[PDB]
């Protein structure tokens, strides 16, 4: 399909196959020297560059070595270089570029290729669509929308512009007019919509406008293998992980540390309510749009597993307790935090990201009525100086409606049935 | 933006290559 060759690389078209049939046959280091001793011979051939290139890309799959791609990555933008390369070729060569670049975390080196290939190719609307995930992938909603809604208003029913587009309103608390982007762009079955993403927020957007279709967008999706099941939606899995919402420590495995924060919990209390009098600022509001309304603050000691030295300054025989554990201090894909609620608050239904963590709530300062946790089919209530133990990757809704403030501390810990190699490799959340 | 308590974010995870 694709045409790859200009006028001379035509000429050379059997010493071109010849190279490439030795990295089709997986003899990548052969396939190497062949395709630069084409490029040595041939400085200008497109195809030849490529070859490279590939090559290249291949070999570093293979050694597993950011080095080597970085080359690969050069000689794909050598590719684009050079005089008189098929279109198609240019798209190919820079397309990888652009993708590599991602893989390695070159967020910005891939934006300007893919900006480089919509003023290339400009009306390739999938080139658009890839530059709106570029942006959205450094966090630059604005920009990302503003790509959208050009491919939007030349392309009404591209569903993957939709799908982005629904997911970029949401975001932004546009919760009504997500709904039926979210929706069309999924219905769409165009490539790149039948993601767990736009399930998982087309279903929470229905549940906060009252819209009772909520769950039939739950069961298709764990229909399609994006969710567990339709109480445990979290999208960072470890398949095959015990699966329940609400765990007793016995179960955990992870008794010494319950045992701790109980023994230990009015020390716990008494340096979180030294830094709400004295140290205010440390608490910082949640930022995720997860309340319907209220006040919700959290002052954190470990995320990512990293320890936070200037907020233990606040909370140091806390902070001391707690390094005994690394089964929390390690998790990095959990916090250890103190969570202030004030009465009038509601959480929204949601999930949490992954399902390899489990979440301990250590009761600090409870109100006898008013505060109370679900999570899947079960609402709970906390006890001051006793654990609680879910897994948020099951839904959870919290509300508050007390007369005074309810300060509880959170611990999370690895899934007990996560492997040491596991904990210590699962990229960070 | 890190996805702490929710999964808000495009991406929860950050890209380090190999």
């Amino acid at each position: 399909k694709p045409k790859l060759l200009n006028k001379f690389d035509k000429t050379i078209k059997a010493e071109l196959d010849a190279a490439e049939k030795l990295r089709k046959r997986g003899k990548i280091e052969e396939a190497v020297n062949a395709f630069k001793e084409l490029v040595r011979k041939y400085p200008q051939s497109p195809r030849a560059r490529y070859g490279k290139a590939q090559c290249e890309d291949d070999l570093a799959e293979k050694r597993r070595s950011n080095e080597v791609l970085r080359g690969a990555i050069e000689t794909y933008q050598e590719v684009a270089s050079l005089p008189d390369v098929p279109a198609d070729l240019l798209k190919l060569s820079l397309k990888r570029r652009s993708d590599r670049q991602q893989f390695l975390g070159h967020m910005r080196g891939s934006l300007l290729t893919l900006q480089r290939l919509v003023q290339l190719f400009p009306n390739d609307t999938s080139l658009k669509n890839d530059l709106g995930v570029g942006y959205l992938l450094i966090g630059d909603n604005d920009n990302a929308k503003k790509v959208y809604e050009e491919v939007l208003s030349v392309t009404p029913n591209d569903g993957f512009a939709k799908v982005h587009y629904g997911f970029i309103l949401k975001a932004q608390n546009k919760i009504a007019e997500s709904i039926p982007y979210l929706k069309e762009g999924i219905e769409s079955g165009d490539p790149g919509t039948d993601d767990g993403r736009f399930y998982f927020h087309l279903g929470d957007a229905m549940q906060r406008v009252g819209n009772k279709e909520a769950y039939k967008w739950y069961e298709l999706g764990h229909k399609r293998g994006h969710f567990a099941s339709v109480w445990q939606r979290s999208l960072y899995n470890v398949n095959g992980l015990k699966a329940q919402p609400w765990w007793t420590p016995k179960e955990t495995g992870y008794t010494e540390l319950v045992k701790s924060l109980e023994r230990n919990w009015k020390l716990i209390r008494d340096e979180g309510l030294a830094v709400m009098d004295k140290a205010k600022g440390l608490f910082l509001p949640e930022d995720e749009n997860l309340r319907e309304k209220g006040d919700w603050s959290q002052f954190t000691l470990w995320q990512q597993g990293r320890r936070n030295e200037n907020a233990c300054k606040g909370a140091p025989k806390t902070c001391t307790l707690l390094e005994k554990f690394p089964e929390t201090t390690g998790c990095r894909r959990g916090q250890i935090k103190y969570s202030i609620m004030h009465p009038g608050t509601h959480v929204w239904p949601h999930t949490g990201p992954t399902n390899c963590r489990l979440r301990m709530h250590l009761g600090l300062v409870i109100p006898k009525e008013g505060c109370k946790i679900r999570c899947a089919n079960e609402t709970k209530t906390w006890e001051e100086g006793k654990v609680l133990i879910f897994d948020d990757s099951f839904e959870a809704e919290v509300w508050q409606d007390a007369s005074s403030f309810r300060l509880i501390f959170i611990v999370d810990v690895w899934h007990p049935e996560l492997t040491p190699q596991q904990r210590r490799s699962l990229p960070a959340i | 933006g890190k996805c702490k308590d929710g999964l808000g974010e495009y991406t929860c995870t950050s890209l380090e290559g190999f």
